[PDB]
This record gives structure tokens, sequence and C-alpha cells, in this order.
RNA sequence: UAAGGUGAUAUGAACCGUUAUAACCGGCGAUUUCCGAAUGGGGAAACCCAGUGUGUUUCGACACACUAUCAUUAACUGAAUCCAUAGGUUAAUGAGGCGAACCGGGGGAACUGAAACAUCUAAGUACCCCGAGGAAAAGAAAUCAACCGAGAUUCCCCCAGUAGCGGCGAGCGAACGGGGAGCAGCCCAGAGCCUGAAUCAGUGUGUGUGUUAGUGGAAGCGUCUGGAAAGGCGCGCGAUACAGGGUGACAGCCCCGUACACAAAAAUGCACAUGCUGUGAGCUCGAUGAGUAGGGCGGGACACGUGGUAUCCUGUCUGAAUAUGGGGGGACCAUCCUCCAAGGCUAAAUACUCCUGACUGACCGAUAGUGAACCAGUACCGUGAGGGAAAGGCGAAAAGAACCCCGGCGAGGGGAGUGAAAAAGAACCUGAAACCGUGUACGUACAAGCAGUGGGAGCACAGUGUGACUGCGUAC
């Protein structure tokens, strides 16, 4: 725990944390989420969810 | 081989254990005999190699109820 | 001179053949151990 | 469930034939392929004294794969893939990219 | 034409390293008095 | 399920099929020589010889069937012997054999350790035998605990290398208690009322679900290099599919697939629903497993080597009490706690993998990884038990070299040709080193020794090579 702490405290150092409020895509296709991250800008992501 | 008809005592082995306690390995044989028994239900005689052990077991159960208890078993008399 | 290997078939048979191995218990786990191993010719049989 | 069978005209997506249009002969066993006037080679057949005993530089043609071929259209005009529908009870080839069948 | 034959060893050495190494029984080397 | 097939080395030859039985794949069925448990007797496995039925017969015979032993049971007929047994025959049943490990039981080492060695250890191990099952065994308290309580067995983590045992040496090594996995209890020793009364089995339709063939799958083109594009540069599209593989180099979009959505004549696994059959409830009462427990002797098992030593097993000799009675609580006794031996059954958690399916790997990459990447338990070796190898790679595709020469109608070679490549030519990717040559430069035929090293001319090249003469110098 000691680790992920330090590590999540490193993300929002060098601005690779994000968090959103919601991320969520209408139907189950790849073409859809293909285009969920090109306004967001992204291209090699990890997208962790509740 | 070595076994009581009535009881079923194989010969069983263990130690000779000396003054100077040298295990070395024996057997204890039962002690058996063959011996004609009187059915006065079958008016014959029966010889049986039984042990000891199984000469008490006779007269005090029956010569009728041993025998009972070997056909009921599987062995031949 | 005279060498140790002197042939008979009917001496072989009886000595290694398959019904001599056949006969004891411990034959026939020579010939479990020649079908567990895989070889090609059981016994000297043929 | 081939794709590409005994008389098709294909043509030759790979391989030195590039291209060029020609028609199965027979399909191998192996994904292997005669094609028609496509896949030249040049077979030193030695002259036994029977069996064709003319022993020429015979010119046969080599088989080519059947996945560096694909079937021609010709309804468009280039090389299509093929799929596989039922109509009429009946497994059916049929074009990709115009869906109509073969 | 059936060529590039082989070196068949003897088939009395079953270790074909010794084969042409030695014969593996007795070594009579008489000689030796050291008192 | 199909437009191609007739397995492989392996080309043919003669054919079969083309959308409806060519082949292929599956389910079921038929056939299934001979030997081998081998079973009709024998035998040197793969052979020899029958018996009795039953046919059919050209009269020469020919087929098919039966004929093992054992166990249990039944039928008949049957000695000494009168009854009667033993025996004998004929049936029906069932068994045997093989199998990698796990499992239970019966037997049971030694090397080794102890720094020698005998008690002890190794170790109830290796092995041998017997038997079984998909698991087995154990299992429903004669159990523990400690005055509170727990509540069948099995397995795992602690307890704890503790308590102990021990030539108190080497070493051996618990329980109680606690956390978990999984958790079912039931029968007979017995007669009644009730009276299929749930059960637990087998068999059969029925349903749900796998297994055994399968089906559909989704999208890319120009361009430069190149022998060939899957690469580069350009510009698109699929994605519940960018697992993987193949394709002339590295492919999401060429192929096979994959994600996904589907499918079963028939035969089977599993549940369920059960109908029909077998066991057999519930209630009243009684009953409460004797040559046993215990003991003497000798052994063995318990961590526990007889020690003060409980407890268990039993070879031998004895021998109770029968619930108001009996066992245990680590010698023994008294209390008072707890249990009811001498009948039996019992799922899961557990162990294993000959074998089948996928799937994975900071596993191997041909002296490695199986002994075996390859016709490997083979060749070979041994009388035998047994031992036991070495041996992968042309190319993308045989296009595997027509033809011409030398030669012995050779072998090998030189062309020509194929191909990107033949210095890829089959004794074939790459081709190291030892080792063996040829050509060239220099040195060398008066010079003694670890052969180098320091100095060093001359020469030959375009700094390199060689190294005369010379100092020092006895490898690892």
């Amino acid at each position: 725990r000691g680790a992920l702490k330090s590590i999540l405290s490193e993300l929002v150092r060098q601005d690779r944390l994000i968090v959103v409020e919601k991320f969520s895509v209408e139907a189950p296709k790849t073409k859809l989420l293909a285009q969920k991250l090109k306004d967001m800008a992204l291209e090699d992501v990890l997208i962790i969810t509740g | 081989s070595r076994v009581c008809q009535v009881t079923g005592k194989r010969p069983v082995t263990g130690n000779n254990r000396s003054h100077a306690l040298n295990a070395t390995k024996r057997r204890f044989l039962p002690n058996l005999h063959s011996h004609r028994f009187w059915v006065e239900s079958e008016k014959r005689f029966v010889t049986l190699r039984v042990s000891a052990k199984g000469m008490r077991v006779i007269d005090k159960k029956g010569i009728d109820t041993v025998l009972a208890e070997l056909r009921a078993r599987g062995e031949k008399y | 001179m005279k060498r140790t290997f002197q042939p008979s078939v009917l001496k072989r048979n009886r000595s290694h053949g398959f019904r001599a191995r056949m006969a004891t218990k411990n034959g026939r786990q020579v010939l479990a151990r020649r079908r567990a191993k895989g070889r090609a010719r059981l016994t000297v049989s043929k | 469930a081939a794709k590409i069978r005994r008389d098709d005209e294909v043509i030759v997506l790979t391989g030195k034939d590039k291209g060029k249009r020609g028609k199965v002969k027979n399909v191998l066993s192996s994904g292997k392929v005669i094609v028609e006037g496509i896949n030249l080679v040049k077979k030193h057949q030695k002259p036994v004294p029977a069996l064709n005993q003319p022993g020429g530089i015979v010119e046969k043609e080599a088989a080519i794969q059947v996945s560096n071929v694909a079937i021609f259209n010709a309804a468009t005009g280039k090389a299509d893939r093929v799929g596989f529908r039922f109509e009429d009870g009946k497994k059916v080839r049929f074009f990709k990219s115009n869906s109509e069948t073969i | 034409h059936c060529y590039e034959c082989s070196s068949d060893c003897p088939n009395l050495q079953p270790y074909f390293s010794r084969c042409f190494s030695t014969p593996v029984w007795i070594s009579q080397a008489q000689g030796i008095r050291a008192g």
C-alpha cells in the first residue's frame, strides 16, 4: 500500500493521472472507444472504473 | 499352512531380543494340532488342525456352532 | 578353442523360450518388463 | 468450403505473376494450386527410352499457393474475397464487396 | 548410388568412444619387483 | 461434409466422383486368421493332435458348433457300510489375465549415520507378495478435556523442533489446544401395532445439460526497394475478432482461424422429473456383541529404546463382571468427570496420472530437451536377465541440372541451363577450430638449449611482413 500510494502520488506529479467523472461508451463497440480517446487525446491508456 | 481353522491364528513375526538387545527376526507359530471332534449331528468324526486356543473355543461354544462358523466362512472340513 | 556358446535351438527354447518364461512367476515378470520396455522381440523364440 | 475451386478464373496476388489472370486447373492437397499459364517453370525432362522419349527442356506450370490467388470478380474488375451464405439450402460462394452469388 | 557408408565399429565395445581404445579385459604387465 | 479422391515413403499404372451414398469425418453395426489368461489334450507362442454332436456328401469327405480348470449352487447316482457320507457325472452362474502411479494389508534389508561399533540409526525405507477402487483406507466415541467443556473420520496451517524419548549419544519427536477444507449419519444382535412409510438402488420413458462429426465468421489498396512483399513511404477500413499459424522477407484487413453466434441420425456422461420394480419407515417395548476385557510370559505398535510407565495389538497360558455393571483420564489408589469395547455400513474435503482435451512457460533447441525431433528400445551387444546408440536443416517452389565434352556406355569433372543464389548440386543453410595443401614476400645449409623478449640491420610491400646478428631468458 505504500508503493501504490507512492505511484499514485507520482502520477499526479508527471501529469499522467487524469480523473474523469464518467467514462462509459454506449454500444459495446471498439470503434466508438477508438474514438473515445481521440477527443480525450489518448493512445496508450489504462482506464480504471468503479 | 500353520493356520488354526477356528481362530485363524497365522504365524506372526517378531524379534528375538537378547540381553544385549540385539534384534533378530523370528516367528511366533500357533500351537496347532490336528484333532478329531465327535459330532452327534453328523454321526462322524471330523478332523481339524486347530490351535489349543481353538480347542477351548470349541468346548465353550460347541462343535456344531464352530463348524457352522466355518461353512458360513469358506473353510473346508 | 571351444568357446562358451554352442548353439542348440532345443536347449535355447527350453531355457529362454516363451513357454519357459510363461511357466513361472518370475518369467512372466521378465515378459512384463520387456513389454513395458517396448522390446521388438519378446523372447528368443522366432 | 474451399473458396478456390476447380474452374475459376483467378488472379495472382503475389510472387512474379502479381497481376496476372488465369484459370485454376486442379486444387492439390496441400494448399497448392495449379493455375493455367501462370506459374511456368522449366523442367529439364530427362528422356527415358519409352514414355515421352522427347526429352526436351519441358516448360510446365508449377503449383502456386492457394492464399496467393484470389478469385477475379470481373463485375468490378478487381480481385475479390469469398464468403459463404446459404441460398435455397445450398452453401453458396459469393463475392465480397457486392455480396452477389458466384 | 548408395554411397557414403559409415565406419561400422566392433560389436564388442558398447561405448564406441573406446571401441578403438583398449580391449578392456586383462592388463598383463608382469615385471614389477618393489621388494 | 464435399469437388475432388484411390493412407506414407512414391512416382506412376488402372480408375472413382463433381452440386443427390468419390473419398474424407462421426455415431452405430457387421467382419474380426493365428498365438497369447489361451480354456478340447499337447507344445520348443504364433504349432501338433483330437473327441462328441450336427449337417451336407460325388463317398473321396466337408463344414459349423461344442469339449479347460476352479469356486458356489442345484439336479441326478453313489463306496468302504445298513443307513449316510466321501466320491462321480451333468447343468447353470462367477472367477483367472494385463495395466503407470496412488491405496490397504502380509513380509522385510543393508550400505549409511553414530566420525570405530553391537543398543540406536537408515527405516518399516528399498524390495517381494496379496488384494482393491476411482479413489482407497479411516469413520459416528470404552474419544478427549478438566470440574468449563468439546462432540465421527480425513486433509491443511500452527502448537513446536516444544513436551518428551535417547549408548539422555547420533538422532527421534508428539499431543492438548487453536485456525481452516469438508461437513451425513445410520444399521443388526427384535418382536408387535402400523402395515411402499420417506428411503437408497437398478431399469425405462421425459426433461435440462455436456461429450462424440461440425457451420457461419470482418475488414486494403495504390506505391518504392526487392528474386518475392507481409517491409518502407502514402491513404483507408474491421475489431465482443490485434490468440496463434501459414503464405517467396515482418500481414488485423491473402489464407486457416480467432471473438461471437450456431448445429446432432444415432450412441453415451451428468443431473433432474420420475412411472414401474427390489430393500425397507414411524410408534410400543424389550435387547445392549465372552473365550472377550483383564492378567502371567514373549514380542510388536504408539514420539515414548521396559524405564516409575499408562494405552493398543497378540504368539502362548489363563480368565471376568453382563448397566445396581464395565472402560479411560500416562505407574498405582480413592473420589468424580466422562464414555459403553468384544457386530457392521457410510458421501465430501485427500493421494495419484498409463491415458484424452485444451492451455501456459524469465523450460530445452539436435553433445541440449525424453534413451529416442530421424521407421528408437531400433542397429548393435549378451546364453540370458539385460544393456543400448549414433543419426535434424537444398530451395520460395524440384524449377532436383535437358543437351555437349573428358572418362571405362565409369567415378568424378568442365560447360550449357534452372534459380535471387549452385562457393544452395542432394557428401546440399551458416561452415569456426584443430589438421592438410598451393601461391606469394622474407628468413634459413659454421649453427647449439622453453623458441620468446629487448635492441636491431638488410629486404619486400603499401605503416605492414619478415628477421640476420645480439642482451636477458629452464613451459603450464
